[PDB]
């Protein structure tokens, strides 16, 4: 027979997975633990939840566990079933959903000294409270939480897991350059592992791996902040078509309802979450009211050109602010007898005709003086607008400190 | 009676066979595990989820020296069944998955020969995650790929190698995944061009670990892009030339920047569509999404054009005075270079009739005149901006169409990896 | 431990999972049953699901698994695995789409008296009657009921733990607000076995939205739409353009009302105030295009064919104007006679030009007038009607 | 405790695998008595009716039997239903493959041996549905349990009987039930049905269907979708009297209500069945203001092209203007040349005129023709679904009432 | 009953449910194999897989399992759990994102003589070849191939128990017609083993889809707008609304593109019959508004800058229509208004029978295209 089979008979004749390996009473387990992150697969911010494949490093010391290589057959090591060997279950406290213990349950690593490493792999799915203030140009701190559910402090000690070489530990997230599959949407700024207690609970212990993870907002920013810029284009062009074209609320009300559509899109994607509202919903938003304001405006631009003699009387004041001051600073400027009774008819309708005429036209000046006003007021207002939100979301960077 | 129950009685319970003990008489000694795989069919490479969901027979093959009888002492039993809950299974774990199934799905029974070789094909249904590259999209190639890794043992106790076949006395060994013509259909939208497999070893990492050692299967497919030429393609480059059109039509009936602005919600629309079919990666825009935002600026820059025109058809005398310079570029120079084709108080009264007949005549003479220029600066406009869309489309198309996968699947190999062409 | 492991041995010799851990059968065992609630996972209106992540903890007190601890080197406290015990068979009574009762079986603890505290994870999808009457600034109260099914209250009875569920673990959640919450236990007489009490207790969660979300996304827009439809009185008919304003914002509100629907539960039992609020304004935009085509028919009402009568000339020329003052409305040979008579009949056709002009004027100015009454009026009651459809909620949360 | 005896006694020689049967050909009664407590949902999509409902199997098992005298006055035990024969009643309607209980209760043995498991369950039962009269439409979906093992030459379903009158009906408990606010239980019959077509000793030769003849509540529907789409049919109506002009907008008016139609085609696509077996009613209201919608722009471009009718184009015969105007009841040669041109222009413009007259009556009668067949559309149709009363029986050839 | 309790623990009192149920290992079982289907579920053409609700029926002979019926008190059936005995490895070859085997593991008859009667329910997601070449109105033929796994010929053998699978239970569904089904057994020979064939059934079934539902929710608002981009062409260019109503057909004939989006499958084997008629009445949309851009460029001609060749006059007007001092100045200027107003009537007539000659060529082209892509898959299917 192999002497493996006679050495796992030898050391399982009276071993029990149901109690816990301190050699002595009321002593502690050292346990290890530790993270190589093998592919961050998503981040579902519409119901907070971090999906990634992980191999959970473990490393704890079982006294039972113990053999002479050199009274059996140099062996050295063993692989064991993790259901046979006794296991403290390192759990993600903070799973979204009921996913609690580890997915493959690999085989555990029992070296002759008890030393034993074992390093299963499963898909977590954990919950993170999302920042959904600077969205999408912004970075979350989303963390996965590791500590025994049953065991506490008084019965568990939990560390960080060492590295290849035993002399050094390791306070971060391991990353395995040949297996790990960079995630398209998310930059690995910090991976820290640091250890968080309890003040108002001593029996407490934790091991939590933040994730500072940096969103590439190339997305967003090619599908939704490029058109909603075409639009506030479009939006500033409507201070510039003449009101004689009939076409200054048809394009004004054009750029509401793609606004509109692309507000209702991002419904879809945005988090529900009602904490605060994310940078690029509050651009949606400055960019809609001021589309509104500008189809307003133009409403009033089109009453201004429209108005008549007959039907208004021009004020004072409305005179003396938009024909006398604003045009210099907006660089606008400028038997028998019967037919000669009926043709001097015609010549005095024709008279009343181009004083209602010049008077109407002075109405349109008027419009097209606070056109222009209207132009400039909203190109200053998006400009200034466009470029606050702007350098608010450049700013958006993640500390160089995580704070562990 | 049946003479099986006794031979598998004698390999089983008579010689205490320990299921969890691997197959070799010395620690020291390693199990070479021949793997292969059958591609039964390519069900879907869902790009939203970037996952592939392939329906596979993993080809498993060892030795096992305690399964070993003489044929001619047990009735000339040539072959023997055994489910794999009852013997030794190397656990060769598909690693990257994006569901929790690591295993193959069925456990089928194994096949003992009497020399001791073991063969296993579970069919399994794997969900592997495949990072997709859009650049090209949708006239792309993907290379998704699977990777078996045995995590249950390190590379000093299993070595996982690639089954070999005997062609004319010869060992080849299958370096492709094997598909049968006749049992195999083609997808719907993805075609298989070429199928590699290899064993990668990693010599930074220790052979005692459990990464020393990898077999990856590559599936390079490429898109048959049909679907999205006859429903995507097709209307957004037609809707794309009314927005050529456009300035055809004339500044006198309200129907310029109508055209125009319909054109542009029907590319937003097609944005709006195609941002559900592509992943949010930021690794680069796709084909299709660069192309879309190129002809959306264009109609953009189409619109401003739009209201350009029309500002300079109603520019009245009393509003705007005719610069000399416009008057000459675009009303005489670019015209020819596009080739575009009691009797007191009754004379008194008469005399004023005139002067406002003839002050009309010149408000409409110098309106007449805005317009020319509003045709002018339009003519212009679509001589410029409709050969340069047409150009663009045709390059982008042009550069999607030739983005084929190369001879070689990996370039730094003369190999070509073809099932006609075995070597070794 | 081989302390432990004689311990865990000599407990389980002759232990039965199937049986009450009573001395006596007409004993009852006395569980402390509370509850904490880690996270609120999602709140589910069209379907009435409340979807939480609690971890129910469970207290009763075993007379066979009680140890002298000096026995066993002192030790006080051990771990078992649940499906090794006895245990009470907890389900939800209101599940809906999940799991009845615990199925993550987690170990427990015992103290060396016998006590047991088993608390394992759940997800329990609840069913709440979602009261959507004031949505979104809704107060739902969704409760989770526990009780054991199989056994009566003289059996096994069940105790609250304390009178108010466990929140100090508990993650905010992103749009819900903790109002209240409190348990009560209830003695109620099932209809199947009348003869004999049977326990529960009812957890109930008085919840509240967190309106922001939903004021940014649905209703700030609703409300523009609302501000812009009372615009289209005040620009002019000779556009010939208010009737595109009003189309497009008609099939925005339109649109909203696809996305709308889809948020409320189908129920009838209430109209939620945001249904309502929709309702109001799809009301508001139907009529303000209906009045709309009036006054686009007033605009264009044929003089020839048309005499305006003396009342309505009184009405909109005489006395709304000059009520009015915020507003800048006013207050020998054959040629000769060939080309007399040419000039006799420009001059007649001039003349009734001119008179058909200034009457279609008169019209223009009765169509201004009645649009400026409908700008006040609409204005009016486009203010009137949001303040009687929200400030009612949110005076009543103040 | 004696339970724990009588348990150990009961079981120790149980084989869950044989159906209790005292003799040969001798059958036992299995009763069942269905009690709804949460009517989940219907989705249409699927075709598949949720409920939650505690389904009462009860059957007699002469092995469970004892003598309360011998075990100290105990006449009831409980044992869990994985140690104990079943007579396996499942869902054999199930959409998914889901045919057992969700939960697998505890079993109450009598002492006479009488059986009582009360398992709660999630069914998911298939159920066609009634399309014709959406959304004002009852439908008529149904449980169907039959032993999918034990066919009815073993066992003999039943339904149970509180004192000796049998319980055809769905049993409701106001105590711990709730209104489900969109379907309504409007009949709640049940019956133990055959199949004449398989022989007595077939598995599905008897079974027991409980029916659940559920009303839809359509106050929601009204207010949300019925209402809002009659009242943007009904502007089509106004289109006629917008002028025929071109600065007026009968086209633009009528092709905007038929994109709010097609919007509300692709919202109710959404929430109808994809069955083909009929139309909905709410589809079929759907195409016929679509046709009459069409049938106005139709109109629109006639009228438009008449009204438009320049003499220079078309000419106007006088049969037709007398068919429409009956319908009412229901050095000096400079002057000479102008004043030819004037009147050749009010020519002109008079025979325009008569072709706008032309154009106005032809509004005035399609006017009220329209009115009048959209109106009589509508009130039939929505008729219809007001008259699509639930039967007053649940049986149409039964005159008994199933309810208790 | 204590007969069948004694009766059951004799027969495995020491079975071996990994053995082979016959005599010699050199002979073979004979499963017979029949099949029911209880209701299609649906079918996902998108990734092509159909799934469908069956009963599989698997009969074979046993001979560990009989028994004399007067020794056990007269008992001549029993039922016992499958994983109890033998069973037979039948797995769907052709699967996809479903089961392979049996998993639900349902109780099973047994008969005196050994006669096994297996019928476990299962759900069977087979990958069904798509054709959708006359899509709505096509029709499917895939099969569910069915065959032992592990085992092969002169070891298990599987037989058909009728030419026909059964349909008696089977509930009618909502989109399908089953025309015709079949079975049938095939024998596979490898060259490496010559000697030993291989075995399955192959279970199609022809299906015709119902297509009411495509034809009212796809086909007719297709249909109305294939009539409306005919009527463009009546509506004068004269009321500002002709280009706004082509756009306006433009931009609901792009909602209902996404709805066909949503509807259709994504499959590039081949266009389907729908898809071919939505690209030619979109290609139809797209050339009546560019010909509604040209007659609309010839309405606003200006005579000024083009001058009216000869073809066109003689094209639309011949052959188509068939089948003191201020005074004078104010005349030659009227004069000359006159002038123009005539060669621009000239322009609007000649728009006008241009216009009537598209509606007129469009309305045959709907007429003549509907028929071509519709009435031939009619034809074909009423003979
Ligand atoms: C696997 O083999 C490597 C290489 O021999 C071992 O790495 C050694 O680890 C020890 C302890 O930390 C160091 O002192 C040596 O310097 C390491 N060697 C090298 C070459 O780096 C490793 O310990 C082995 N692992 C096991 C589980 O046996």
């Amino acid at each position: 027979s192999v002497m493996e089979d006679t050495l796992l008979s030898v050391l399982f004749e009276t071993y029990n997975p149901k109690v816990r390996p301190a050699q002595t009473v009321g002593d502690k387990v050292t346990v290890r633990v530790g993270l190589t992150l093998t592919n961050l697969l998503i981040l579902n911010e519409k119901i907070e939840e971090m999906t990634t494949n992980v191999f959970l490093n473990l490393a704890w010391t079982d006294y039972r566990l113990q053999w002479d290589p050199a009274a059996y057959e140099g062996i050295k090591d063993l692989r064991i079933p993790s259901s046979d060997v006794w296991q403290p279950d390192i759990v993600l406290m903070n799973n979204n959903d009921g996913s609690f213990e580890i997915t493959l349950h690999v085989n555990v690593l029992v070296q002759h000294t008890g030393a034993v490493s074992w390093q299963p792999s499963a898909i977590y799915r954990s919950s993170c409270t999302i920042k959904v203030m600077y969205f999408p140009f912004d970075w979350q701190n989303c963390t996965m939480v590791f500590k025994s559910y049953t065991y506490d402090t008084s019965e568990v000690t939990l560390q960080h897991a060492l590295d290849a070489k035993g002399e050094r530990e390791v306070k971060e997230i391991v990353i395995n350059k040949d297996a790990f599959t960079e995630n398209g949407q998310w930059s690995i700024e910090h991976k820290p592992s640091r250890k968080n207690w309890r003040s108002d609970d001593p029996s407490y212990e934790d091991v939590t791996f933040y994730l500072i993870i940096q969103r590439k907002p190339l997305f967003y920013i090619v599908y939704t902040i490029i058109p909603c810029i075409l639009i506030s284009i479009l939006a500033i062009l409507v201070f510039y078509l003449p009101p004689d074209a009939g076409e200054k609320m048809s394009l004004s009300i054009s750029a509401l309802l793609a606004v509109t559509v692309f507000l209702l899109l991002l419904a879809d994607k945005v988090p529900e979450t009602s904490l605060s509202v994310p940078i690029i919903i509050r651009y949606l938003m400055f960019i809609m009211i001021l589309v509104a304001f500008s189809v307003i405006l133009s409403v009033v631009v089109l009453n201004l050109h429209h108005r008549s003699p007959n039907t208004h009387t021009m004020p004072n004041w409305i005179r003396q602010i938009f024909i006398e001051t604003l045009p210099p600073f907006l660089w606008i400027q400028r038997d028998l007898k019967e037919a000669v009774e009926a043709i001097k008819y015609i010549a005095e309708q024709l008279e009343s005709a181009s004083e209602f005429d010049d008077l109407k036209k002075d109405w349109q000046y008027v419009a097209m003086v606070a056109d222009r006003l209207f132009l400039y007021v909203f190109f200053v207002i998006c400009s200034i607008g466009t470029f606050s939100i702007f350098l608010d979301a450049s700013h958006n960077v993640p500390p160089d400190n995580p704070f562990a | 009676v049946n003479e099986e129950e006794r031979l598998i009685n004698d390999l089983l319970i008579v010689n205490k066979y320990n299921k969890h003990v691997r197959p070799v008489k010395h620690n020291n000694e390693v199990v070479n595990i021949a793997l292969s795989l059958t591609l039964s069919n390519l069900i879907s490479l869902k790009e939203t989820d970037e996952t592939l969901t392939s329906n596979v027979w993993m080809d498993h093959a060892w030795y096992d020296h305690r399964l070993t009888w003489n044929a001619s002492e047990y009735s000339d039993i040539s072959i023997l069944r055994l489910p794999p809950e009852l013997v030794w299974i190397p656990d060769i774990v598909l690693q990257n998955n994006n569901d929790g199934q690591y295993h193959v799905a069925y456990f089928c029974n194994v096949l003992v020969r009497p020399n001791g070789y073991v063969t296993w094909l579970p069919p399994a249904i794997f969900r592997s995650s495949c990072p997709i590259n859009v650049l090209y999209f949708p006239f792309d190639w993907q290379n998704c790929s699977l990777k078996f890794t045995a995590l249950n043992y390190d590379a000093n106790e299993i070595t996982m190698d690639l089954m070999t076949d005997t062609i004319d006395g010869k060992d080849y060994p299958i370096e492709w995944i094997i598909i049968d013509p006749e049992a195999f259909t083609e997808n719907g939208e993805w075609e298989i061009i070429h199928k590699p497999a290899k064993k990668n070893i990693y010599p930074d990492k220790f052979p005692n670990g459990t990464n020393y050692q990898d077999v990856t299967f590559y599936l390079i497919i490429r898109r048959k892009p049909l679907f999205y030429v006859i429903n995507f393609i097709t209307p957004c480059v037609l809707i794309s030339f009314l927005a050529s059109l456009a300035f055809y039509l004339p500044a006198e009936s309200g129907e310029k920047m109508s055209t125009a602005i319909s054109v542009l919600l029907a590319q937003a629309v097609f944005l709006l569509l195609t941002s559900q079919r592509l992943p949010e990666t930021a690794l680069a825009v796709p084909l299709i999404g660069k192309y879309l935002m190129f002809i959306m600026s264009l109609v953009t820059g189409v619109i401003v054009n739009c209201g350009i025109v029309l500002n300079f058809h109603f520019r009245t005398p009393s509003t705007h005075v005719l610069s000399t310079r416009v008057k000459q570029i675009f009303l005489e120079k670019l015209p020819r270079i596009l080739h575009m084709s009691e009797i007191k108080s009754g004379i008194d009264s008469t005399n004023y009739i005139v002067k406002q007949i003839k002050e009309k005549n010149a408000y409409d003479e110098e309106v007449g005149n805005w317009n020319l220029v509003g045709q002018t600066i339009d003519r212009l406009s679509m001589f410029i901006i409709t050969p340069v869309m047409v150009l663009g489309t045709i390059f982008i198309f042009v550069m999607g169409n030739f983005n084929h996968p190369p001879a070689k699947p990996f370039e730094g190999d003369p190999f070509d990896y073809s099932s006609d062409h075995p070597r070794c | 431990s081989e302390h432990e492991t004689r311990l865990v041995a000599n407990l389980l010799e002759n232990y039965n999972k199937v049986i009450r851990p009573v001395e006596h059968h007409t004993h009852f065992v006395d569980i402390t049953v509370g509850l904490q609630l880690i996270q609120l996972i999602s709140v589910d209106e069209v379907n009435q699901i409340v979807e939480t992540n609690v971890r129910l903890r469970q207290q009763w007190i075993d007379v066979r698994l009680r140890w002298n601890p000096a026995d066993y080197g002192g030790i006080k406290k051990i771990r078992l695995p649940s499906d090794d015990v006895w245990l009470p068979d907890l389900v939800l009574y209101n599940n809906a789409d999940g799991d009845f009762a615990i199925v993550h079986m987690t170990k427990l603890l015992l103290d060396y008296t016998g006590k047991i505290m088993w608390t394992p994870p759940a997800i329990f999808k609840s069913y709440c009657e979602i009261i959507v009457t004031h949505f979104p600034f809704d107060q739902q109260n969704c409760t989770m009921k526990l009780g054991i099914w199989t056994y009566d209250g003289t059996k096994v009875s069940i105790s609250p733990e304390s009178d108010r569920p466990d929140l100090s673990t508990f993650m905010e959640s992103g749009e819900w607000v903790m109002k209240d919450y409190r348990g009560w236990k209830h003695w109620v007489y099932y209809t199947c076995c009348p003869d004999t009490p049977y326990l529960d207790i009812t957890y109930h969660f008085i919840m509240q939205r967190i309106p922001l979300y939903f004021v940014v996304n649905v209703i700030i827009p609703c409300l523009l739409f609302s501000f812009l439809t009372g615009l289209v009185f005040y620009l002019p008919t000779d556009s010939g353009e208010k009737m595109t304003l009003s189309i497009s914002v008609l099939l925005s509100l339109t649109v909203f009302l696809l996305v709308i629907v889809e948020l409320i539960p189908s129920t009838s039992s209430a109209v939620p105030l945001i249904g309502k609020y929709m309702l109001f304004t799809m009301i508001f935009v139907i009529s303000s295009i209906i009045i709309t085509v009036v006054v686009i028919n007033t605009h264009h009402r044929s003089p020839s064919t048309h005499t305006m009568p003396q009342w309505v000339r009184k009405i909109f020329i005489d006395t709304i104007p000059n009520v009015m003052f915020f507003s800048t409305m006013k207050r020998k040979n054959p040629d000769v006679k060939s080309a007399i008579e040419g000039v006799k009949y420009i001059a007649e056709h001039m003349k009734s030009d001119e008179e058909s002009s200034n009457a279609a004027e008169e019209w223009k100015y009765v169509a201004m007038v009645i649009d400026h009454i409908l700008l006040c009026v609409f204005m009016l009651i486009c203010i009137i009607g949001t303040v009687s459809v929200f400030a009612g909620r949110l005076i009543e949360l103040s | 405790n004696e339970e724990g005896r009588l348990i150990e006694k009961l079981l120790g020689d149980y084989d869950k695998r044989i159906i209790p049967a005292k003799t040969l050909d001798h059958i036992i009664d299995v009763t069942l008595k269905l009690t709804l407590t949460n009517l989940i949902s219907l989705n249409e999509k699927e075709e598949a009716l949720t409920t939650n409902v505690w389904i009462e199997i009860q059957w007699n098992d002469y092995r469970l039997s004892w003598n309360t005298s011998e075990y100290e006055g105990i006449d009831l035990v409980r044992i869990p239903s994985e140690l104990l024969w079943l007579p396996d009643v499942v869902l054999e309607n199930n959409v998914d493959g889901q045919f057992e209980v969700a939960y697998y209760a505890n079993v109450l043995v009598y002492n006479d041996g009488s059986m009582y498991w009360l398992p709660p369950a999630i069914y998911r039962s298939t159920c066609p549905i009634a399309v014709t009269y959406f959304p004002f439409d009852w439908q008529n979906c149904s449980l169907v349990f039959r032993s999918q093992t034990y066919n009815a030459h073993e066992v003999n379903l039943q339904l149970s009987a509180e004192e000796g009158e049998a319980v055809e009906w769905i049993h409701i408990d106001p105590e711990d039930f709730t209104e489900n606010g969109e379907w309504t239980i409007r009949h709640r019959p049940a019956k133990k049905n055959y199949n004449w077509q398989l022989t007595k000793d077939d598995t599905d030769f008897q079974e027991i269907i409980f029916f659940l003849i559920i009303q839809r509540k359509p106050l929601f529907y009204i207010i949300n979708i019925i209402a809002p789409c009659v009242l943007i049919s009904s502007l089509v109506v106004l289109v006629y009297f917008l002028p025929a002009q071109a600065g007026g907008q009968k086209c633009t008016l009528s092709i905007s209500v038929l994109l709010a139609q097609t919007i509300f085609l692709f919202l109710i696509a959404q929430k109808v069945p994809e069955t083909s077996l009929n139309v909905p009613l709410i589809g079929k209201y759907l195409i016929f203001v679509m046709f009459v919608s069409m049938l106005i722009v139709m109109n629109c471009v006639i009228v438009l092209n008449v009204s438009l009718r320049t003499p220079n184009t078309h000419s106007l015969s006088e049969k037709i203007k007398h068919l429409f105007l009956g319908f009412l009841p229901k050095c000096v040669e400079a002057c000479n040349f102008i004043a030819k041109s004037t009147k050749e222009q009010n020519d002109s413009g008079s025979e325009n005129e008569n072709w706008v007259l032309i154009g106005k009556v032809i509004d005035k009668a399609c006017f009220w023709i329209a009115l009048l067949l959209f109106s009589i559309g509508t009130l039939a149709i929505f008729l219809t679904g007001h008259f699509n009363q639930v039967p007053e029986f649940p049986f149409p050839g039964d005159p008994r009432k199933y309810v208790p």
